[PDB]
């Protein structure tokens, strides 16, 4: 019975994992439909009331159905990606922590910097009996024992890795094993590794994409209390469409420079505000009636807000909005003030922003062109130029599609991993040993079959 | 070389935030598992002992809903601790 | 059809002025500066529409009272008392305004939401007026640069490699004017076109041995008779030199 409930749960997990992406698209479509409906949403006026104004009259139930559907789809888009992308994240982190144990002595000789959330949290998974649950290397604990026990102590490293000392020897001497039935009560509760699940949940909660999906679900829930919270789901186009991401990378490529340019603009406008407050106060009267003046630069804060909010947005600068200087003793000084403000703030800094965006476009295009040129002129593995192979017609294509194919190397790694170690050939054992040692000298570098047998082949 | 020698001559002879986040994680996940790591699960499953695909799917959804609520509590606790260490 | 309709209304002849794009080569570079990234331009306009819709939602939920566009207090003209009207007002007025929507909505001074509406206006001006329009300008400029780079790449490839065999120009340049002689006398693509025409127009029964060989591979669409990485000079390098 339990073996059947597990099968049904696995079927549901597989369904959601398969349909994760399609349903993200469905959520985006439903959000767009909800916002299109909301475009016909008026206010009635006492406390004002928000009401749909439509001749058809039936998009209120349509909106309610769409909101319920969006919430359901968001929940399902959490369950999916939990069935699909969480295993990959867990695998990656397990691989990283295992290799930092083996090749760096992270928790043996180094210890985390005490400010790294990942390093501090990963201390829990070491002691778990199911540490490499997703990572293939199930012998990482034994390898760490072999590498570090002889200097840092068998017993202490075994305590660090949560391994048993005398139980293995006693079982070898006498098996002394009794059968267990998982259908019995508390059997699953005893089988599940509580500490490992703790660490896994911590990793999932720290994952950024899962947090984004949780925020999406929370906004969908809030959309039922207020239908305008569904507008927040229109921001999902950035993370849903690849094509929009080039345009958005044009902005985010130099985002730090953009922020620094805004800060520099703020500083320059503050300097202009100081000058105006010290010398040009009388020109900042923004009241048409002389009975009650409205002086905008009688205070530092008000004058700075006036500048930042009005002069920057003005086409000709602050002079477009402050009093005319003709006939005044400070006419030349205020003319210089206005002209310099217009040149430095309106003309130059905004030009800096435009140039940052244009340069981001150009830099991304150049990076793509560089990738294309490198891939077309050099082999990805050995790095030999294309001309040497092109001495033979179609030589580079043949070499990169038949001899040094990175897809073929990936397939070989998969074949070695899935193949039994006892069934390895000599070459397979050699490559497997260097792979476990993480020595990449078996990858050809500057040499190939053609180069080494150039005399005999040609 | 000159500036190196001069420097040698003149040379003569976050944690709170990460700790709060770790504590919030541990506390919230412990609260989440305190309702899944006890023996009352038998007396709750006595009602769902029948096959009832509908109830199996309901429980399957409820587990993920509980996980999501635990994350919401964790985020709230993180914000509370971050404001407390601000103040 | 437009020419025919021009007799019913003479202003249908203005539609024929669009023929300059398809008639003048020179205008087509300028127009390719726009059509090269047309998909990105359309997507940028859509993103601008979405951002302005978000701003409209915020204004309709919090800043309704600032959208009175009537000079006389007797009859208010509220432009953001409806979602559709408020969105049209934004898209039609704030985008075209130099300083954004704040140029056209009521002054916020003295209000409880003064800081919030100041942030609203400044962010609208920065994201819509300054950045997205800059994205459009950058798309056009990048199209110019990309087309120029493509033309330069064509020129460099044609001047540095033979179109048929692909051997670099330096090897032929070991002999003075070697690349020019090779590309104008030995591996001329015009000569290859002329040979294909000659084979097609020549009777099959009158083909020589080489002509029959090339004709058979042409009918089989096998392009192994085109030299690739080899040439007369390379194969007879010892005897010729
Ligand atoms: N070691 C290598 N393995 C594979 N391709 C290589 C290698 N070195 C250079 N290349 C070059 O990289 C390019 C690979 O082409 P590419 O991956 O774009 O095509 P594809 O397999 O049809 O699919 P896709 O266009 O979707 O990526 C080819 O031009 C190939 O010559
Ligand atoms: N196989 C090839 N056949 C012809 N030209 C080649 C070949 N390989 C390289 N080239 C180069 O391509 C260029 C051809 O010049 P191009 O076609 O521009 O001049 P054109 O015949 O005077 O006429 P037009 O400028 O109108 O096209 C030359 O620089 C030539 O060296
Ligand atoms: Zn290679
Ligand atoms: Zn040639």
């Amino acid at each position: 019975f339990w073996k059947k409930i597990i099968a049904y749960q696995q079927k549901l997990l597989n369904y959601f994992a398969r349909n994760f992406y399609n349903m993200r698209m469905l959520a985006l479509f439903v959000a767009f439909a909800i916002n299109f409906i909301l475009l016909f949403y008026k206010v009635s006026t006492i406390a004002v009331h928000y009401v749909l104004e439509e001749s058809s009259g039936y998009m209120e139930p349509t909106l309610r159905i769409l909101a319920i559907l969006h919430t359901v789809i968001s929940f399902f888009c959490i369950i999916g990606y939990y069935c699909l992308k969480v295993p990959l994240v867990i695998f990656k982190r397990e691989k990283e922590v295992a290799r930092k144990l083996e090749f760096d002595g992270l928790y043996i000789t180094e210890q985390p910097s005490e400010d790294d959330i990942k390093g501090q949290w990963d201390r829990l998974v070491i002691n778990t009996q199911s540490f490499p649950n997703n990572y293939w290397d199930k012998f990482v604990k034994r390898k760490v024992m072999d590498k570090y026990g002889e200097f840092y102590g068998r017993d202490r490293i075994s305590e660090l890795l949560g391994m048993d000392k005398a139980a293995l020897d006693f079982s070898d001497a006498r098996e002394k094993k009794k059968p267990k039935k998982d259908s019995s009560l508390s059997a699953v509760l005893n089988s599940i590794d509580v500490k490992y699940q703790m660490w896994k949940l911590g990793v999932v909660f720290t994952d950024n994409s899962f947090l984004y999906l949780a925020w999406y679900m929370t906004m969908s829930v809030l959309g039922h209390y207020n239908n305008f919270f569904f507008a927040a789901h229109l921001l999902d186009i950035a993370m849903g469409f690849k094509t929009l991401r080039t345009i958005l990378s044009s902005v985010t490529h130099n985002g730090k420079q953009l922020v620094l340019t805004v800060g520099l603009l703020a500083v320059v406008v503050y300097l202009y505000t100081v000058v105006a407050f010290n010398f040009f106060r009388k020109f900042y009267n923004k009241s048409e009636d002389g009975d009650t003046p409205d002086m905008k630069c009688d205070d530092m804060l008000t004058c700075y807000m006036f500048h930042m909010y009005v002069g920057v947005r003005a086409g000709g600068g602050i002079g477009d909005e402050i009093e005319d200087p003709a006939g005044d003793e400070y006419e030349i000084y205020r003319i210089i003030f206005d002209i310099t403000f217009f040149f430095f703030v309106i003309v130059i800094l905004l030009a800096i922003i435009q140039g940052l965006i244009i340069d981001a476009f150009g830099e991304l295009r150049d990076q793509q062109e560089q990738v294309k040129e490198d891939m077309e002129t050099k082999c990805f593995i050995c790095g030999i130029g294309n001309d040497y192979f092109d001495t033979v017609p179609h030589g580079f294509e043949t070499h990169t599609l038949q001899e040094h194919n990175l897809a073929n190397y990936l397939f070989f790694l998969m074949y070695l991993i899935n193949k039994d170690e006892t069934e390895h050939t000599g070459q397979e054992s050699y490559v497997w040993k260097m792979y476990q040692e993480r020595c990449w000298e078996f990858f050809p570098a500057g040499d190939c079959f053609r180069k080494q047998y150039e005399d005999q082949l040609n | 070389i000159f500036e190196m020698q001069l420097a040698a001559q003149i040379s003569e002879s976050s944690i709170l935030t990460v700790r709060s986040a770790l504590f919030a994680l541990r506390y919230n996940i412990l609260t989440l598992m305190r309702m899944l790591s006890l023996k009352s699960l038998k007396k709750q499953m006595k009602k769902v002992k029948k096959m009832t695909v509908k109830d199996m799917v309901t429980a399957f959804f409820s587990s993920y809903w509980s996980i999501f609520m635990t994350l919401l509590h964790f985020v709230a606790s993180v914000f509370r601790g971050f404001f407390r260490i601000i103040c």
